RNA sequence: AUCGAGAGA
DNA sequence: CTCTCTCGATG
């Protein structure tokens, strides 16, 4: 009746952009980041990689309604250090372990049986 | 009605071990408990999703129209 | 700079109803009109009964903290167990004898002596070693 | 390799039981959601019924056909019939089986996923075969006919994700579980007596070094181990279940990384 | 009669109701575009810009509290204290 | 053959009833339930089953006797508005409207008193897989 | 179905409350909430 | 001593001892006059009804006694001296504060405060489960019985 | 609803991916919070829950029967046998973070039942539609598109806040708004207004300049038309 | 009474309620449905004809869009049939009655409206799904669950009304009820529980949940508070994180028993600008008490800052919780052996007890009390002994709970349930009663055909042994069905009785306000009260105050 | 009882004393009787407090009985709403009651006292004794759909 | 499955409630009220 | 629409 | 003296 279309929670809308970025009021040299059509699969992923930087001074995601298909990403990097080269490095981390993993578990798997 | 494909739970298909399930019940003369176990339902929900049903279709076909 | 410094002897070790934190007991080995109360991690520092706990007073080693990065920075400790709190009362036993009272995070702290440098003020490091 | 590890510990046609190690745990959760709901796979999306003689209600029927398992090998090159630039839909991006049943004998006459026969051209891709993993051969028990009752209807599915609908699911149920000693202490235990009396021992206990009461609390330990069972349904082998949610998430990470290349566009 | 501008005894504070009154009104008159007496600065909801327009007082309004005897005293929106 | 008897309430008022047919035989189980003794000797009649004492709505509740009352008096009532299948000839009858739940479920937990309320060939829900938590406090 | 065939209906000192004499003739649980409750009881 | 006063003061002075954070350990720069005749002052200003005839003002000054006893009471020479320590500055702040909580809590004019009252009694009355008590007590009341179910003589 | 009174709505739901769940990869098709419970004393619930549990896992029938020597110790060591925690409890994990959750859940199967309340057959929301033809106010029913009464308590609450403009928006624009015309001497509804002619007669008194015009509800015009009819002259005055 | 004093009226809504625990307190989840048919004026002007002809132009079916557009003449435009709903020339000084959009003031309402806080005026959040989607924290003065309830909405058609109901019946405007002088409104259900379990001592939060939890809050200053442990591990307690959400100035004391500023039972109360000291928050002080910290947080920031407090506090406790989990089983009503054991024998020295009583008064020894029959002080000594029994061996089985116990923990946060709920579950149900007296003769000289006749033991006149845990026996499950039985019947007595008292009430009191000169009065000018409520403060800013010169010695009075 | 009594050294102190409860009420005979003390002797019933000790002893007393039921329950509800409700039964002379027999007979509008229980036949009588509505009544300008004199309509805006 | 016992009127189906009464043709003995100028009164309703 | 009936909290 | 859906017979 009111309940909303399935493919709104992977399909961007009207006008609706991947990433928003904006340059956060609060603390300096830091950035919140609007990503849309993704849930805590990617959110959880990305901060907890982004923790991984000691060049990161902060770092949380957050989805702010559960109804929608969004989540809010600040981050906070040290002076000389722009953020979205932050999140670049976390996400080429992420896709190198992934592609590694992905070989490992082809070789693993190659040398079964049944 | 009829017995549901997959599990609501989990996912997996059982609406193709029914008629497994009865023949393990008639032909075999097992208990409800091993013929669940011998068709893979290890998980209590699909072991539910096939223990649970009942068949009420069998009913509805004597009807004519 | 520094504000307080003593070695302190672990009398009691008490689990009120539990199983991370601990109330220990405890009192000066120098001044006999010095002792001290203190909640403590156990989880993180074990303390058993009757231990020579080395125990320190800072105000420094506001801004945001930074992850302990790298470092390549000065602790200023060099300790095993360091918190942080806030004084929030003075009580008068005496004229020759002057408590304060410490709170971190919780985990609240006596400390009752004689002769002090100790305001309230939000600088309250905690550090104890050994 | 020179990153994370794995360890396949058992492997079939329908499970695979492996060992995670050197990973996070969001990567690992991640995989998992992954897994569960993000990746593509071919199932019923449209029933065009003809006639419909039979007890149950059309949508009924229609529901049961959306949940029945197909073939998703080469789905990766099928497309989305929202992508593609066709009318409704076409042999690039759907694949049309029908179904014609009748009551013949005086008996019950039953209506199985194996009378599903595939109309739409395949053009070489191993797509769109009823997975029947049936002992006798008949697959999934879809409908039942009496003497003269009769189901004619036609089939049109597309590629889909299990994230729209639980019937684009490859896999079924992800087995995890990390730390079977609770060295971490991420768990408190509930008991009444015994903590460890009244809870049952894992398997993957077998697989780890029991805790020295002598020893205190590791605070600095992360979780690295992690022990899975992906268990897949019929349409996507097992292997390419996790293999297939690897690429997936990686993807959907370099969409990101595009995206973070492309809002540099004045 | 009337009651005279001195020896004024209601409560040289607004009301509540009083002030709920005036911003309705106001911003009822913006809503049918009125001429504001204050910048808008930006503000565009006529209920917004009452009250800023009340904050300035600028409202050309006067509250007749009655008593219960029949008896009337006026106090000028630019008069009445707002500490609400 | 004088086995079983028709009693009516004032009739009722002059006989000696037993609970239970053990009551008439001349170190425990602390999980049990706690039961007074036979303190008295004299029966002439004997209870064919307590659990014959409720109706037909609440005899479909689980463990009632393990519940208060007025949950009991709730479950009976709502237990009149859940779906599933009312007649099994539901296709050839025309009623205003009616409610037939898609996949029936005979519950986990039945009682003896189901077996004559024809409740395991026509349920009225299903079991689902219940998790009692504060999640994301939805 | 079943409990609206074994249904009782009473019109109009305490005919609400539960009595004793209604042991093993009235379901001492069926019975609605609100104004007909004690007065519509069940066999 | 508990009871139901407009204006609380002690948020006030531990919002006095922290605002311009003063010290424990430091002479107030205050006067016996300044707290008496300040005190003293303050209760004038304290208006809940504004007339200028005898009978206004003597219903004034009998609607504000129990809050100028606790004003009184609160801030005495010893207890604003010895036990807040209060500055001049301070003292001052705090007077013009509690002057302004106090016209705050000036109920308004126009107050339905009938219906106020009757769901005020009413509505927890709803949510209500040996002498005869609770809502049938509360019906006998209201309806004011003739003859109640369980009249009592308390004798001392 | 469970088996036992324990009504409630679905609040929200849940994908498999974000539902918490077993170290077996188990998902609850349903989450219900513990605060339903103690306050209820539902015992025979969780009673139910282990039962259902056991049974589920051995494949027999749970025999929940009243009074019987079926005790929660008997099937909490057969739930023991088959290798799960004898009080129902299983360690669960996050859905969204796949970490442990620090207290565990009672979980397991349980027989629940849909009632016939449903949103969508009680969802209703009407901005001016089909009025009465006696009281000229909005018809009664969401099947004829129809009002909500606001009746008197909701009257007395409105008094109380002291929203007045409010209380007589609800009783005129968004209800019955009725013209009616007054006669100046009499002070009754005997008026026969002509417009469009500016002809406003009184044929009893001889009124034609001296007449008043009102906004009242068309309620309060049909109760005092009836009271007229009634023998009794509810004269309205415009002046003190 | 139906057609004058309230009658139907349009642009309302009904709907079936849910919790939100992402919506604020003034806030009112609408469907897209209701918002697309709900619908409001709104004048052409200058500042709003741009937005006003976007919404023109998407009209109806498409949110938020417009029905109608309402010109010079009074010709009223279906923008969903007319040929013209296209191209559309929007005039100065027409109407626009355009769809109900975000933070549009509405009235909220739940019946029976008690009191004035069963309507209050909430911001619209249009939402999705077939569901009025309310704060969990604004359930208590609606007094309304989520197991079917309803709920009215009714929206304001011009610019004084909707001022009206955003200056006078606005939710924040309503926390502080003039009813009891105290917050109406508190945390509750799983935000107090988790506030409970996240303030304990144990309670340690590392880094990166900590980062989650402060971004969580939308009033965050963006400084990471310094952890209260730095060595050898970076850790954040509960109550410190948690003091993000309490806005600075905020200053709160209470002592609750062994409370004596160290606290070694941790509880008690003290937060020193808006950063809590010590002392485990659950309904004493995060609830809707008197001196809570809602009340203060209320008269200080002001009613907006305790709203938005609201907020904060609940998306951070619902984060943590949800995060750590908590639940509830059949174990939870399990206590020890040796604990039942205790209870089945206090329970049969309270049987022995009675039957001495009994064999005593059946002796003609028994005295009766002066002023009543022998019988009646038999009946009253009874009783009493079987209620001692309950409450004993209820307590047994209270203090066999441990603190892990889930049922516990929930009775110690405040947030369900209450002692005799543990002691019949787990322990003993104890007596049934009717009519005040114990279950009496149905039957002639007996309860049931049973029992003998003249058989004046326990268990034959309604006590229950036996707990839920344990099952009851059929005499006692008939009993406990007339107890409850009973319980029902006035409880329906209950709610119509009092639904007719309020109503006099109301319609006694209606009249009476307070006038331009403090004096309360009627339509008729009679004074009832020359000065209101004998002092002239309204009982919203009135907080209980203790008077320290009544109390204490002379001696202490003069030092 | 037990009871808080002043210390002759300053502080209250639990001085517990003897008091006789009692089944049956006979005021203005129990508390002539030499022995105890006639100044602070109650019951329950304010109809004897009301015509022995005076209206304003039955107004206390109200209150008091008002107040013991609401916390009774473990309620509380503020002084100055009780004190309304027994201040507007008690300031007719004498015990005014909440029903059709007590405030629904004074001396008000109309149209306010129709709208409540007996309908009709005060329409009636009204009609029959021509009185006259001031309709300045909550009640009364509700049935005329205009601005009832409340809160916000108690006063009037012009312009200046 | 149907157990009967209801009528069909018109085609919708009808079920007649049992309708509970006092027993006709017994003695019971009352105790009136204390205003009440009777003080018992032992009746019987003839069938 | 006018009267009865079931039910929702 | 006591807010909703609904059904189903009546004029
Ligand atoms: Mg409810
Ligand atoms: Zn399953
Ligand atoms: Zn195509
Ligand atoms: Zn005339």
């Amino acid at each position: 009746m009111n309940a909303p279309d399935r493919f709104e929670l992977f399909l961007l809308g009207e006008g609706e952009s991947k990433l928003k970025i904006d340059p956060d009021t609060k603390a300096p040299n830091a950035v919140v980041i609007t990503f849309e059509k993704e849930d805590h699969t990617l959110g959880n992923l990305i901060r907890a990689e982004l923790l991984n930087d000691r060049k990161v001074l902060f770092a949380a995601y957050k989805v702010e309604h559960p109804f929608f298909a969004r989540f809010k990403l600040r981050i906070q990097t040290t002076e000389g250090y722009d953020p979205k080269d932050a999140l670049k490095n976390a996400c080429n981390s992420i896709i190198n372990k992934l592609g590694a993993l992905k070989t490992n578990f082809e070789t693993e798997w190659n040398l079964q049986t049944l | 009605m009829i017995v549901p494909v997959r599990c609501f739970s989990c996912g997996k298909v059982v609406g193709d071990k029914w008629e497994s399930y009865l023949n393990l019940l008639q032909e075999d003369e097992l208990d409800e408990g091993t013929a669940l176990s011998r068709l893979g339902l290890k998980r209590y929900c699909c072991r539910r999703m096939i223990l649970t049903h009942v068949d009420l279709i069998e009913k509805f076909l004597r009807y004519n129209p | 700079n520094t504000l307080f410094d003593d070695i302190f002897q672990v009398s009691e070790v008490d689990p009120g109803r539990y199983n991370k934190v601990c109330r220990i007991e405890a009192a000066s080995t120098t001044q006999d009109q010095c002792k001290l109360t203190l909640d403590i991690n156990v989880e993180l520092f074990p303390v058993a009964a009757q231990d020579s706990l080395t125990v320190t007073i800072a105000s420094s080693l506001t801004r945001s903290w930074r992850p302990p990065q790298a470092g390549d920075r000065s602790l200023a400790d060099d300790y095993d167990y360091v918190m942080y709190g806030t004084a929030y009362k003075f009580e008068e036993v005496s004229k020759d004898l002057i408590a304060v009272y410490y709170s971190f995070g919780g985990l609240l702290m006596r400390l009752e002596g004689n002769y002090l440098n100790n305001l309230k003020q939000e600088n309250a490091y905690l550090l104890i070693r050994r | 390799e020179e990153g994370p590890q794995v360890k396949i510990r058992e492997a079939s046609k329908d499970n695979v039981d492996f060992i995670l190690s050197n990973v996070d745990l969001a990567m690992a959760n991640s995989l998992r959601r992954v897994m569960i709901a993000e990746i593509p796979t071919l199932a019923i999306d449209s029933v065009e019924v003809e006639t419909n003689t039979t007890v149950l209600a059309d949508e009924f029927i229609a529901h049961r056909l959306g949940l029945i398992p197909l073939q998703s090998m080469d789905i990766e090159q099928l497309e989305y019939s929202r992508d593609c630039f066709c009318e409704d839909h076409c042999d690039k991006c759907s694949v049309v089986l029908t179904l014609q049943a009748f009551g013949e004998s005086e008996s019950t006459t039953n209506v199985y996923s194996k009378d599903l026969v595939i109309v739409s051209n395949l053009m070489g891709r191993n797509i769109g075969h009823p997975i029947i993993q049936d002992k006798e051969g008949n697959g999934v028990l879809i409908c039942k006919l009496r003497k003269g009752q009769e189901l004619k209807l036609t089939c049109v599915a597309k590629k889909g994700i299990a994230k729209e609908h639980a019937k684009w699911g490859p896999a079924a149920a992800i087995e995890f579980e990390y730390d079977p000693w609770n060295k971490l202490k991420h768990t408190d235990y509930w008991y009444e007596q015994d903590s460890a009396k009244e809870w049952p021992q894992s398997k993957n206990c077998e697989y780890e070094d029991p805790p020295n009461e002598g020893d205190p609390f590791d605070y600095k330990a992360q979780a690295d181990t992690f022990y899975m069972n992906v268990e897949s349904v019929g349409s996507i082998p097992v292997d390419q279940v996790v293999v297939r949610g690897i690429d997936t998430l990686q993807k959907k990470v370099a969409s990101i990384l595009l995206a973070l290349t492309q809002m540099d566009q004045d | 009669k009337a009651i005279p501008k001195d020896q004024r005894a209601t409560t040289p504070y607004m009301t509540k109701y009083e002030r709920a009154r005036i911003l309705g009104t106001r911003a009822l008159q913006i809503s049918m575009n009125a001429p504001v007496f204050v910048d808008l600065e930006g503000e565009t909801d006529p209920l917004r810009i009452a009250m800023k327009e009340l904050a300035e007082k600028k409202i050309p309004l006067v509250i007749r509290r009655y008593l219960p005897d029949g008896s009337f005293e006026d106090w000028s929106v630019e008069e009445l204290i707002v500490d609400l | 053959e004088g086995l079983v008897e028709y009693i009516d309430a004032e009739e009722e008022e002059s006989i000696l009833i037993a609970m239970q047919p053990e009551d008439l035989e001349p170190d425990v189980d602390p999980a049990k339930r706690i039961r007074v003794s036979h303190h008295a000797t004299t029966f002439t009649h004997c209870e064919i089953h307590p659990s014959m004492i409720l109706g037909v709505a609440a005899s479909i509740i689980p463990f009632p006797d393990h519940n208060q009352s007025p949950r009991n008096t709730y479950q009976s009532a709502m237990g009149k508005q859940a779906m599933g299948v009312f007649l099994t000839n539901y296709n050839v009858r025309m009623d205003t409207m009616a409610n037939i739940l898609y996949y029936p479920q005979k519950p986990l937990g039945t009682t003896r008193a189901m077996e004559y309320l024809k409740f395991r060939e026509l349920p009225a829900g299903q079991n689902a897989i219940v998790a009692i938590a504060c999640y994301s406090g939805y | 179905t079943l409990s609206h065939l074994r249904r009782t209906n009473t019109p109009i000192a305490k005919p609400r409350q539960l009595h004793n004499t209604h042991w093993g003739l009235v379901c001492p649980a069926e019975t609605p909430e609100g104004q007909a409750c004690g007065l519509v009881k069940n066999l | 001593a508990n009871w139901p006063l407009p204006v609380n003061i002690r948020r006030i002075i531990q919002n006095a001892q922290q605002t311009f954070h003063i010290d424990h350990t430091k002479p107030s720069d205050l006067t016996i006059k300044d707290i008496v005749l300040g005190v003293k002052d303050l209760q004038e200003n304290l208006l809940v009804l504004r007339g200028k005839n005898e009978i206004i003002q003597n219903a004034q000054r009998d609607a504000v006694t129990l809050f100028c006893c606790l004003l009184r009471s609160r801030l005495a020479t010893r207890r604003v001296l010895q036990e807040y320590r209060l500055t001049k500055q301070a003292f001052d702040w705090v007077l013009s504060n509690i002057e302004a909580q106090f016209l705050r809590s000036v109920v308004h004019p126009g107050e339905m405060v009938g219906v106020l009252a009757a769901q005020s009694i009413g509505e927890p009355a709803t949510q209500m489960t040996k002498v005869t008590s609770g809502v049938p007590r509360l019906k006998e009341i209201l309806n004011v019985a003739k003859n109640m179910k369980t009249p009592s003589l308390t004798v001392y | 609803a469970s088996r036992h009174g324990q009504k409630g709505t679905i609040g929200i739901t849940y994908r498999r991916e974000d539902m918490p769940f077993t170290a077996e990869g188990i998902v609850p098709d349903l989450i219900i919070n513990p605060h339903a419970i103690p306050s209820r004393m539902t015992v025979a619930h969780l009673i139910e829950c282990l039962l259902s549990k056991v049974a589920a896992l051995s494949g027999n029938e749970g025999d929940a029967s009243p009074f019987t020597d079926i005790t929660v110790e008997g099937i909490s060591k057969l739930l023991r046998e088959h290798g799960y925690q004898s009080r129902g409890f299983e360690v669960m994990y996050n859905g969204h973070t796949g970490k442990k959750l620090m207290a565990q859940i009672f979980f397991g199967p349980t027989y629940y039942q849909r009632l016939r309340h449903m949103v969508d057959d009680k969802i209703h929301a009407r901005a001016r539609g089909p009025m009465q033809v006696l009281t000229r106010q909005p018809v009664e029913g969401r099947s004829r598109d129809g009002g909500l009464r606001f009746g008197e308590m909701e009257r007395d609450c409105m008094i109380a806040h002291g929203a007045a403009s409010f209380l007589k928006e609800r009783l005129m624009e968004a209800s019955d708004a009725f013209r009616v015309h007054i006669c100046g001497i009499c002070g009754l509804m005997t008026v026969i207004a002509k417009l469009n002619h500016n002809q406003f007669e009184c044929k009893g008194c001889d009124n034609k300049i001296d007449i008043y015009q009102i906004h009242i509800p068309y309620a309060a015009k049909l109760l005092f038309q009836e009271l007229m009819a009634m023998n009794i002259t509810p004269r309205l005055y415009t002046d003190r | 009474r139906g057609n004058l004093m309230g009658k139907r009226v349009d642009f309302s809504a009904r709907t079936v309620i849910s919790g939100d625990p992402n919506l604020e307190l003034d806030q009112v989840g609408v469907p897209k449905s209701i918002a697309k048919t709900l619908t409001y004026p709104e004048v052409v002007t200058p500042y709003n004809i741009d937005r006003l002809t976007q919404l023109v132009r998407n009209g109806p079916n498409e949110h938020p869009g417009a029905k109608y557009v309402i010109r010079d003449s009074g010709d009223r435009i279906d923008l969903r049939y007319s040929k013209r709903a296209g191209d559309i020339q929007l005039q100065y000084g027409w109407k626009v009655e355009r769809h109900i959009m975000d933070n549009d003031p509405v009235l909220f309402n739940r019946q029976p409206s008690l009191h004035k806080m069963s309507m209050m005026a909430h911001r619209v959040k249009v939402i999705p799904y077939s569901t009025f989607r309310l704060n969990l924290s604004v359930t208590s003065p609606y007094n309304a669950d989520f197991d079917g309830d309803e709920m009215n909405l009714h929206v304001p058609q011009s610019e004084e009304t909707r001022a009206e109901l955003s200056q006078l019946c606005a939710v924040p405007l309503q926390i502080v009820s003039p009813q009891s002088n105290k917050p109406c409104m508190g945390i509750v259900q799983d935000t107090l529980c988790g506030i409970r379990k996240l303030t304990l001592r144990d309670t340690f939060i590392e880094l990166d949940q900590v980062l989650n939890m402060l971004y969580w809050v939308p009033d965050w200053d963006g400084v990471i508070p310094t952890p209260a442990i730095i060595k050898p591990k970076p850790l954040w307690s509960g109550k410190q994180i948690l003091s993000v959400a309490i806005p600075n100035g905020i200053h709160l004391q209470r002592f609750d028993e062994g409370t004596t500023l160290l606290s070694p039972k941790d509880n008690g109360m003290l937060i020193i600008d808006g950063q809590i000291i010590f002392g485990v928050v659950e309904k004493k002080t995060v609830g809707s008490s008197n001196g809570g910290l809602i009340h203060v947080v209320t008269r200080e920031k002001g009613p907006q800052v305790c709203a938005k407090l609201f907020g904060n506090i609940q998306k951070v406790v619902n984060f943590w919780l949800l995060h750590n989990g908590f639940s509830t089983g059949i174990g939870d009503t399990i206590a020890d052996g040796p604990t039942m054991r205790e209870i089945t024998e206090t329970i049969a020295e309270a049987k022995k007890k009675v039957l001495d009583v009994t064999k005593e008064a059946q002796a003609n020894l028994l005295t009766a009390k002066h002023g009543m029959t022998l019988r009646e002080s038999f009946e009253d000594n009874v009783v009493r002994f079987l209620n001692e029994a309950r409450d004993k061996a209820g307590r047994l089985a209270e203090v066999n709970l441990k603190d892990l116990n889930n049922v516990k923990q929930m009775v110690m946060a405040g947030s369900k349930g209450s002692f005799i709920n543990i002691a019949q579950m787990s322990a003993c149900v104890g007596q049934q009663s009717v009519e005040g007296k114990r279950i009496a003769f149905g039957f002639v000289d007996r309860t049931l055909p049973h029992f003998s006749k003249d058989d004046y033991s326990p268990e034959s006149k309604g006590f229950v042994e036996n707990s839920y845990l344990r099952g009851l026996t059929p005499q006692e499950f008939f009993f406990h069905a007339m107890g409850g039985r009973e319980g029902l019947i006035d409880t329906a007595v209950k709610t119509a009785e009092t639904g007719y008292i309020q109503r006099r009430l109301v319609k006694a009191l209606e009249d009476i306000m307070v006038h331009y000169d403090n004096t309360t009065r009627n339509s008729l000018g009679n004074v009832i009260q020359f000065i209101y409520g004998e002092d002239g403060m309204d009982a919203a800013h009135i907080e209980k105050q203790s008077l320290d010169t009544i109390g204490g010695s002379d001696a202490a009075f003069e030092k | 009882y037990d009871r808080k009594v002043p210390s002759p050294t300053g502080e209250y102190v639990k001085e517990p004393e003897w008091v006789l409860e009692t089944d049956g009420v006979n005021l203005s005979e129990v508390m002539t009787v030499p022995g105890i003390d006639p100044t602070r002797i109650y019951t329950n019933s304010f109809i004897d407090i009301m015509e022995v000790l005076g209206i304003e002893a039955g107004r206390a007393a109200l209150y008091k009985e008002v107040y013991n039921v609401i916390a009774s329950d473990g309620s509380y509800v503020n002084y100055r709403h009780m004190a309304l409700l027994v201040d507007v039964m008690t300031t007719q002379g004498g015990l005014t009651s909440v029903t059709r027999h007590g405030f629904n007979r004074s001396n008000t509008g109309a149209l306010m006292r129709c709208s409540f229980e007996e309908t009709v036949e005060i329409l009636f009588e009204a009609g029959a004794s021509a009185e006259l509505d001031d309709c300045r009544g909550v009640s009364e300008n509700v049935i005329l759909g205009q601005m009832a004199p409340i809160g916000t309509g108690a006063f009037d805006v012009m312009i200046d | 499955f149907d157990m009967g016992g209801y009528f069909i009127i018109n085609g919708s189906e009808k079920v007649l409630i049992a309708q509970e009464r006092s027993a006709g043709n017994i003695v019971q003995v009352f105790k009136k009220a204390a205003p009440s100028p009777i003080s018992h009164v032992a009746e019987i309703r003839s069938a």
